[PDB]
This record gives C-alpha cells, sequence and structure tokens, in this order.
C-alpha cells in the first residue's frame, strides 16, 4: 500500500498545487533573468604577408593592434607585388577589440566558411579537398609571447554548387558551399586565442589544388552566455539539497519495514540516484581548472538518466498486471529491457568516437572521410531500431495490462475487503501515473517543437522574454519535480 | 554627381585604409552632423570612403555596356561629372549602390577587428545588463547601418523634390542587403543532437546585391512633384503613378527627371559621347554594343597582345607560368 493509495483526493489537490507553483517559477527563472543561451559571433580573417621569413622560429601573425601584420587587402594585390601562395596566412584574434574570454563561458565551436569565386580557368573538381595547416596559440595578458596550444593539419571536403550559368559573363560569382566544421574546444581558461590558417600549395600532390580561387575565410565562435551559465548552477544549487534531503527520507521509509522490499520500490529509489547525479553541481570547477573532459562528462550523466527513466517505465508497467503476475525480480525483463541497453551502449560508443579524440585533436571530425560516415551511421541506425523495438514492446506491455484491469475490474463482487482494496489500489495507482507521464511527455515535445521553429526572445512592452532559456529551465526543473512527487507519492503508507 | 565627399574613393584616396588618419580635414561635403561624426567615429572612417570605391567599381561593371558607363572625372569635386545633376535613373542607382556599399564595407572591417568603437565594446558585466560577459554583444550586425543612415542621410532632409527621391533611393540600399541575408544554424549538444541550435545571419556577395538593383533600375517608376504645406510655405514630395502600376518601398529606386542622350558628347548635359567604343568582345554575337556606338561600320582593329597561358593556376596567386602571344580581331567602332 503506496501513500497515494491512502491520501484523500482533497489531500492530492493540495500537493498538485504546491508542486505546479514551483513549476511556473523554474519557467520564470529562464525567461526573465537567463540571457539566453548561446551566441554566435562573426569573425573575417585578415591576409599577412610571410616576407619568407618564418621556417622554425615560430612566429605568431596578429592581424590588429600594435606589432600588426603586413597584410593584403584584397587577394588580386598579391600579384603585382609578387606573393606567391604559401606565403599569405590567416590570422583571426578570437577575442574582438577590448573583450576578453572568461571561465564562466563553456566551450567554443569554431566553424568555417569558405568564399570561393568562379572563374572559366579556376573550377572546383570533383573531389575537390582543402588541407589547412592550422596552429592555435593562448595568452593570459597582454605583455607576453604566444604559447601554442595545438598544430595540425585538418583536411575537409569542398560541397559547393553554382547556380548561374557557366558561361564567360558571371566569372567573379561566388559558389553556394556548405559549412566545414573546424575546431571544438571544451574548455575556455585563458583570455585571449590566436588562430593561424596556412593554405600551402603542391603540385605534383593534388594539395590544395583544384580547389578554385579562395579570396576570403569566414570563422564564426559559438561560446554560451555566461549569465546563462551563472542563473544554471544557481539552479542546481538550489535543488541538490532538496533532493538530497528526500533521498534520505525514502531510505529510511523502505529499510524500517516489517517486509523486505519489492522491485518496483528498488527501481524508483534507482531513478533518484540517477537525478541526484544530474543535479551535483560538478561544474563549478570548470570555473577554477582547465579540465577538457567536462563535455563528455556532461552527456555520459544525461544519458544515464534517459536509460534509467525510459527502464522504469517498462518495470511499472510490468509491475502492475493484475492476475498471473506482481514477479519481483530483475533477471525476466530482459526481453524488454536488452533493447535500452544495446542502443545506449551503441550511441555512447559513437559520443566517445567523437567526444574522445577532441580531447586529443581539437580539429577532429568523425565525419571527414567515407569509412568514418559509414561507421557513425551504423551507430545511429541501430539505436534507432532498439528505440523502436522499445516503443512497441512497451506499447504490447500497456495492452495487456488494460485488458487484464478490464477483466479484474468486473469480477469484483466476489472477493472480500482486504483483496478489493488491494486491487481498487493499483488500478488507480496505475492510470494515475500514466496520465501525468503522458502530460510531461507532451509538454516537452510540443515546447521543444517551439523552441526549434520560433524566433527565440518575444519583446513585450518593457519585458523582453527568452523562450529558449525559459524552454531548459522550465523542461529541467519539470522531471526533476515529477521524480520528487515519484518518491513522496509511492512510497509505503505507515501503518500502526 | 550630387554628393560631394564621394571623392574621397578616387585620387587622394591612396589606399587610406587607416594608415593615413585624416580626419575631418579633406571631407568636402560636410555638414555640422557629418562633423559631430567623423569625430566621434574615427576609426571607422577609412571604411566609409573604401564602401564608396566599391560601389564604384560594381556600378562600372553593371553598366559597361549601357551608353552610360559611371564615368568619373578627375575634377574630383563632382565625382561623376554633372550627369548626376538631374533627378534621373542612373542616379536612383548611384545613390542606391554607394549606400549599400557603406554598410557592407563598414560591417566587413568590424569583423576583421579593425575598430575597437564598433559596435559593443566592454571588458566587464557581471551585474545583469547586456554586455560581453553576461549576455552577449547581438547589436553588432546593426552598426554598418547606422554609419550609412548616419554620415551619408545628413543632407538629404531639406524640403526638396529631390532629397524625398534620395532618402527613398538610399534606404533601398541599405534594404536590398538586408533582404538578401543568409540564415544558417549549427547543431550540437548531448550527441551533437538539435537540443541547442545556434543560428547566424551572414552577409551576402556584393555582386549579387549589384545585379539585384540592375533589375530594379530597369523596372523604376516614374514619380510626379506635389507640394503643400500647413503654414505659408510648400513641401515638395513625390506622388507615385499608381494608377496603373505598383509602386514598393524598401526595396524600389524612384525618379522623375529625364534620363540624356547618350550617343554623342554633350557638356551641357553632362553626357559622354560613345564614339570611341568596342563590340563583338563578350559572346562576339549581338549584345548592347550594337547599339552603345549609335553608329556602323563596327571594324577598325587587329591587336597582338600577349599573354600567360600554359600555366597550373594556383588557388591564390602569381602562378609564374609562360608567356605567349595571341591576334585579335576587334570591332571597334569610330
Ligand atoms: C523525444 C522528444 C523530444 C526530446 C526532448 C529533449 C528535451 C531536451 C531538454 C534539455 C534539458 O532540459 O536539459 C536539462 C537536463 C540536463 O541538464 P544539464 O545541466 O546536464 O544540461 C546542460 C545543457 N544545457 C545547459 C544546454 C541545458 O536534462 C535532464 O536532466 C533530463 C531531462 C529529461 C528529459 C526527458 C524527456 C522525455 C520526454 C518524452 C519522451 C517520450
Ligand atoms: C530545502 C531546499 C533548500 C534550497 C535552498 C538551499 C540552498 C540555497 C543556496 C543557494 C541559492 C542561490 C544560489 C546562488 C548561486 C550564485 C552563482 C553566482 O555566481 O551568481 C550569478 C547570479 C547573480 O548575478 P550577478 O552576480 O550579476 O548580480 O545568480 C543569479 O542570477 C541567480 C538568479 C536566481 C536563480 C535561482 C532561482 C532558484 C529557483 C529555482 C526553482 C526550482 C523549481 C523546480
Ligand atoms: C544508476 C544506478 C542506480 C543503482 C541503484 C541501486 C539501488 C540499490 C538498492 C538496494 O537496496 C537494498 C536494501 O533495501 C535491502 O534492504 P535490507 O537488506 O535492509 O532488508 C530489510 C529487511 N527488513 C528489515 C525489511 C526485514
Ligand atoms: C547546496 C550545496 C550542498 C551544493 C554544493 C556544490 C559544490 C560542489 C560547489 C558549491 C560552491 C562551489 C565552489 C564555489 C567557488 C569556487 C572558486 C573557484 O575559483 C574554484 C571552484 C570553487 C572552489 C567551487 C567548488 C565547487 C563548490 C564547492
Ligand atoms: C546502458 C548501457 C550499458 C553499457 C555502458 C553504458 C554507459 C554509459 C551510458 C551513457 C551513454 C549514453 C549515450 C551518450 C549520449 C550521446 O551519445
Amino acid at each position: 500500500g503506496a501513500i497515494i493509495e491512502n491520501m484523500s483526493t482533497k489531500k492530492l489537490c493540495i500537493v498538485g498545487g504546491i508542486l505546479l507553483v514551483f513549476q511556473i517559477i523554474a519557467f520564470l527563472v529562464g525567461g526573465l533573468i537567463a540571457p539566453g543561451p548561446t551566441t554566435a559571433v562573426s569573425y573575417m580573417s585578415v591576409k599577412c604577408v610571410d616576407a619568407r621569413k618564418n621556417h622554425h622560429k615560430t612566429k605568431w601573425f596578429v592581424p590588429w593592434g600594435p606589432n600588426h601584420c603586413d597584410k593584403i587587402r584584397d587577394i588580386e594585390e598579391a600579384i603585382p607585388r609578387e606573393i606567391e601562395a604559401n606565403d599569405i596566412v590567416f590570422s583571426v584574434h578570437i577575442p574582438l577589440p577590448h573583450m576578453e574570454m572568461s571561465p564562466w563561458f563553456q566551450f567554443m565551436l569554431f566553424i568555417l566558411q569558405l568564399d570561393i569565386a568562379f572563374k572559366l580557368n579556376n573550377q572546383i573538381r570533383e573531389n575537390a579537398e582543402v588541407s589547412m595547416d592550422v596552429s592555435l596559440a593562448y595568452r593570459d595578458d597582454a605583455f607576453a609571447e604566444w604559447t601554442e596550444m595545438a598544430h595540425e593539419r585538418v583536411p575537409r571536403k569542398l560541397k559547393c554548387t553554382f547556380t548561374s550559368p557557366k558561361t564567360p559573363e558571371h566569372e567573379g560569382r561566388y559558389y553556394e558551399c556548405d559549412v566545414l566544421p573546424f575546431m571544438e574546444i571544451g574548455s575556455v581558461a585563458h583570455k585571449f586565442y590566436l588562430l593561424n590558417i596556412r593554405l600551402p600549395v603542391n603540385e605534383k600532390k593534388k594539395i590544395n589544388v583544384g580547389i578554385g580561387e579562395i579570396k576570403d575565410i569566414r570563422l564564426v565562435g559559438i561560446h554560451q552566455n555566461g549569465g546563462f551559465t551563472k542563473v544554471w548552477f544557481a539552479m542546481k544549487t538550489f535543488l541538490t539539497p532538496s533532493i538530497f534531503i528526500i533521498m534520505v527520507w525514502y531510505w529510511r521509509r523502505i529499510t524500517m519495514m516489517s517486509r523486505p522490499p519489492v522491485l518496483l520500490e528498488k527501481v524508483i529509489f534507482a531513478l533518484g540516484i540517477s537525478m541526484t547525479f544530474i543535479n551535483i553541481p560538478v561544474e563549478w570547477f570548470s570555473i577554477g581548472f582547465d579540465w577538457t573532459w567536462m563535455l563528455l562528462f556532461g552527456d555520459i550523466r544525461q544519458g544515464i538518466f534517459y536509460a534509467m527513466l525510459l527502464s522504469f517505465w517498462i518495470i511499472f508497467c510490468g509491475e502492475h498486471m493484475m492476475d498471473q503476475h506482481e514477479r519481483n525480480h530483475i533477471a525476466g525483463y530482459w526481453k524488454q529491457v536488452g533493447p535500452i541497453a544495446v542502443g545506449s551502449f551503441c550511441l555512447f560508443i559513437f559520443d566517445m568516437c567523437e567526444r574522445g579524440v577532441q580531447l586529443t585533436n581539437p580539429f577532429y571530425s568523425i565525419w571527414t572521410t567515407d569509412i568514418g560516415t559509414e561507421l557513425a551511421m551504423a551507430f545511429i541506425i541501430v539505436a534507432g531500431i532498439c528505440l523502436c523495438l522499445y516503443f512497441l514492446f512497451l506499447c504490447f506491455m500497456v495492452f495487456q495490462v488494460f485488458r487484464n484491469i478490464s477483466g479484474k475490474q468486473s469480477s469484483l463482487p466476489a472477493m472480500s475487503k482486504v483483496r478489493r482494496l488491494h486491487y481498487e489500489g493499483l488500478i488507480f495507482r496505475f492510470k494515475f501515473l500514466m496520465l501525468i507521464t503522458l502530460a510531461c511527455a507532451a509538454m516537452t515535445v510540443i515546447f521543444f517543437i517551439v523552441s526549434q521553429v520560433t524566433e527565440g526572445h518575444w519583446k513585450w512592452g518593457g519585458v523582453t522574454v527568452q523562450v529558449n532559456s525559459a524552454f531548459f529551465t522550465g523542461i529541467y526543473g519539470m522531471w526533476n519535480l515529477y521524480v520528487f512527487a515519484l518518491m513522496f507519492l509511492y512510497a509505503p503508507s505507515h501503518k500502526n | 554627381s550630387y554628393p560631394i565627399w564621394w571623392s574621397l574613393a578616387v585620387g587622394p584616396q591612396y589606399s587610406s585604409l587607416g594608415s593615413q588618419p585624416i580626419l575631418c580635414a579633406s571631407i568636402p561635403g560636410l555638414v555640422p552632423k557629418q562633423l559631430r561624426f567623423c569625430r566621434n567615429y574615427v576609426e571607422i572612417m577609412p571604411s566609409v570612403a573604401e564602401g564608396i570605391k566599391i560601389g564604384i567599381q560594381e556600378c562600372q561593371h553593371q553598366f559597361r555596356g549601357r551608353r552610360w558607363n559611371c564615368t568619373t572625372v578627375h575634377d574630383s569635386l563632382a565625382i561623376f561629372g554633372p550627369v548626376l545633376d538631374k533627378a534621373t535613373r542612373e542616379s536612383a542607382f548611384v545613390h542606391a549602390i554607394a549606400s549599400a556599399g557603406v554598410a557592407f564595407a563598414v560591417t566587413r572591417s568590424c569583423a576583421e577587428g579593425t575598430a575597437a568603437i564598433c559596435g559593443c565594446s566592454s571588458r566587464h558585466q557581471g551585474s545583469p545588463g547586456k554586455g560581453w560577459k553576461w549576455g552577449g554583444c547581438s547589436e553588432d550586425i546593426e552598426f554598418g547601418g547606422m554609419v550609412s543612415r548616419e554620415f551619408a542621410d545628413a543632407r538629404e532632409n531639406r524640403p526638396d523634390a529631390r532629397s524625398a527621391m534620395n532618402r527613398h533611393n538610399n534606404e533601398a540600399g541599405r534594404q536590398a542587403i538586408a533582404s538578401h541575408m543568409h540564415l544558417k544554424c549549427k547543431c550540437h549538444g548531448l550527441s551533437g543532437s538539435c537540443e541547442v541550435k545556434t543560428c547566424w545571419w551572414s552577409q551576402p556577395d556584393f555582386r549579387a546585391i549589384g545585379d539585384f538593383l540592375k533589375d530594379k533600375y530597369d523596372s523604376a517608376s516614374e514619380m510626379v512633384v506635389e507640394k503643400h504645406r500647413e503654414s505659408r510655405g510648400w513641401v515638395e514630395t513625390l506622388r507615385p503613378r499608381y494608377t496603373y502600376f505598383k509602386v514598393p518601398t524598401e526595396r524600389d529606386l524612384v525618379y522623375y527627371e529625364a534620363s540624356p542622350n547618350f550617343c554623342e558628347p554633350n557638356p551641357e548635359t553632362g553626357s559622354f559621347g560613345t564614339r570611341d567604343r568596342t563590340c563583338n568582345v563578350s559572346s562576339h554575337g549581338i549584345d548592347g554594343c550594337d547599339l552603345l556606338c549609335c553608329g556602323r561600320g563596327h571594324n577598325a582593329r587587329a591587336e597582338r597582345r600577349r599573354e600567360k597561358c600554359r600555366c597550373v593556376f594556383h588557388w591564390c596567386c602569381y602562378v609564374s607560368c609562360q608567356e605567349c602571344t595571341r591576334v585579335y580581331d576587334v570591332h571597334t567602332c569610330k
């Protein structure tokens, strides 16, 4: 007998009221205080000319400010000055003038967008690839030499189309090229970063030949807003004490009983631990230590919760068939849980492949070669099939539960007070959670669609509301609150 | 022309892209509003002169075979000559492309980090204030529009029929850029799935903007001048011909005076002759150059030009290949 089966309809309404008030606050904080999730800043590179100086004495080229490079304003000016390919390096200073990076920025994503001209003598070949020679440095203060962070080679394929007719009238028009991935850094620990890209040409090896005429390179830097991180941490700090206390209350209720615990109780508690793991501000060390592994941690933690939530739903349904069941062991649901273990395992490998190599080579992409693409898709496809099998076995489980309920709720006159109240409770307990779970899922999906299609913010009077932010804080709070309700309402009822 | 400071793009320009800090000294067409700007926004002033230069190169490309080629006289006190003293179709284009050029050049220069006064600048902001270190600097995309509307449109508020034309066409340039920006999005999240999408707008190439305004040039409407005021006086405004046609706003070009004849030299109308021009150099068929010369007998010149040939043609510059000569037949008119 769970607590939810002994609460009157009145008492449940009071609890619901309290839970709703908190849910409203969660939205208000994200919308009205947080600045919004992320910012993207566009950069244009400067074309610096090396006067045949850089051999082993790495000289870092600074786009602007004191000790700036000798730069060419337009690539065509190279020809009258006899400047050859390989003598021009593209320099970008990541923070803009009179701006700094701070540890509160959690990551940086970098993408490149090439501006390639059409000329009849310089067209893009069918299998055109760009081989970038890329070096990155960091600096902590203005009056210090740049210190190297990474030096790698970054081949990328070109995907470009030309929509005008290819005739001698439209020369000078640009290709329409897609976005190329470039770099992922999982930590922001230094104030300044300097990026130098060179494009060497070698005729006998077809290295950067037949890649068209390249005139400019654009870079976009994406980072999470500092104010969003600060608000997010404050929210997690609030939640952790609350989760800790209820976890301890729940534990003591389970163990101080006249009967050993049952399987559903063990699963509900285990789901509590997974949420406690995602609510701990482990990230509040990212502002003091340069730990590049925090982005993969975040993913693993979040992925575990998903697995636990999907498993809970299976066990819950399996624990509420009336006749023929009330089974209590883990070893016999492997028919319904297997698909989850396989799917999560395969996604784990996929993320580990992309994320783990990023930790050792910031200029990595699993989608660089045909073989990498084939394997990456194989893991996604398997995960997708397993998730669909999960959805079909959950639906059958539910179907069978309901037909059993229709039977049990019919042959009621011939049992006694003790057995009748027992089953009437189970019937209610089941129906209640199903309606709440569907409402929670429906709200999450509908608001993901209103975050992926709308503008991102709404200006209404003197107040600007952040919609993408309110999404994250509201849903984050919602599932934790739902787990809080689950542990309180479904704990054993104390009787004397 | 009609605006004088456009002359900064020619002659004295001499690549004054920040290495020549000539501030509010040479700007030849300047009102009190422009003086305040050029004194407060000094780091971005070289980008305005470059923006005009860009517009000049584009109009000369776009009109290379239209009798009127966008000619720029050496006087530098009137960069295109008297041809732009009338409210004609050619002026509408030059105004729109010049306005677009300034906004374009300023935005690119800010993206290169050439100025610390461009848009957002702050090294600190915890207490919530939409600063770099709390909320992000998202206002940097409107700066180029501010410079073009603040500096260029400073003499255009005088109550005159021509002033109305100029204001409309200058906005057409700025709107042409805004209408052609592209939206790109990067998908990232738990596993790369689109839980966080980050989107940005990118600038178009200027060739597309040139072509757009060239189409609007040919489709440009005729307006008539109407005058009234409440108090004793007149203010001149334009009345579009909405009896048959459909004139819009922030998309199109307007005019109200007739274009001149460009066939023969005429010093009073600012018209340069086409007596010495070439033809059959494009498709070598039938093209606008058949009317360009306004004459007949396009057969006068042979050439033996030297060019580089048999080359590898690398992705950048100074290919360093062999020379050869070719014989050309040029259908030059008299
Ligand atoms: C509500 C309570 C129980 C939550 C506790 C969360 C813990 C892990 C958080 C709360 C305050 C955090 C600290 C706050 C400030 C700093 C200074 C910084 O330069 C290094 C990290 C450090 C030292 C943090 C370490 C992690 C920390 C101790």
